[PDB]
């Protein structure tokens, strides 16, 4: 989709990277967590063919419809008595507010180019 | 010549014509032939050998 051409280009870019340095000579896939696996030679990026078809059908069918029942599950323990305050508590500890205070901020506290440059991080961040 | 639109780009051959084509180098040189090399012959894996 042209849609989110711009953000194919930054992923063909990264993998480019990859693809320049020697990441090689590696055995079990250099992967910690997140994505589930399919492998291919190089294919049609036109369009999420066959190959596609088969890598999410079987990420779906097997796949998010399990997962789906377990969010779910989560779901309705998170709307349940007294779990709901656990999870309230812990939010609110992660997550509070204060009389003209701060709230999350980023911390420029390195050494970096310039202070231009923190500025534009902070303005950037907030 | 037929179309004006360029010079043909890409074969779908059978699997005789690929391996010979594997099996060449289509680069210019004297003479040569070789175990299939160039192109991919499987079609369990896909189906684009490669390009000459």
């Amino acid at each position: 989709l042209s849609l989110f051409a711009p953000w194919a280009k930054m992923d063909e870019r990264n993998f480019k990277d990859q693809e320049k340095e020697d990441l090689v000579s590696i055995t079990a896939p250099k992967l910690d967590d997140g994505a589930r696996e399919f492998e291919v030679s190089s294919n049609e990026a036109a369009s999420p063919y066959n190959a596609a078809f088969q890598t999410i059908f079987g990420s779906y069918e097997p796949g998010m419809k399990t997962t789906r029942e377990l969010i779910d599950t989560y779901r309705n323990l998170m709307n349940n008595y007294e779990v709901d305050n656990a999870v309230s508590e812990i939010v609110s500890d992660a997550i509070v507010y204060e009389d003209d205070t701060e709230v999350v901020a980023l911390n420029l506290d390195k050494s970096k180019f310039s202070p231009k440059i923190k500025n534009m991080m902070l303005d950037e961040f907030s | 010549r037929q179309t004006g639109r360029g010079e043909g780009n890409f074969i779908i051959a059978s699997r005789n014509v690929v391996n010979v084509l594997a099996s060449v180098d289509t680069g210019i040189s004297y003479a040569a032939q070789g175990l299939a090399t160039g192109f991919s012959t499987d079609t369990t894996k896909s189906v684009f050998a490669g390009v000459l």
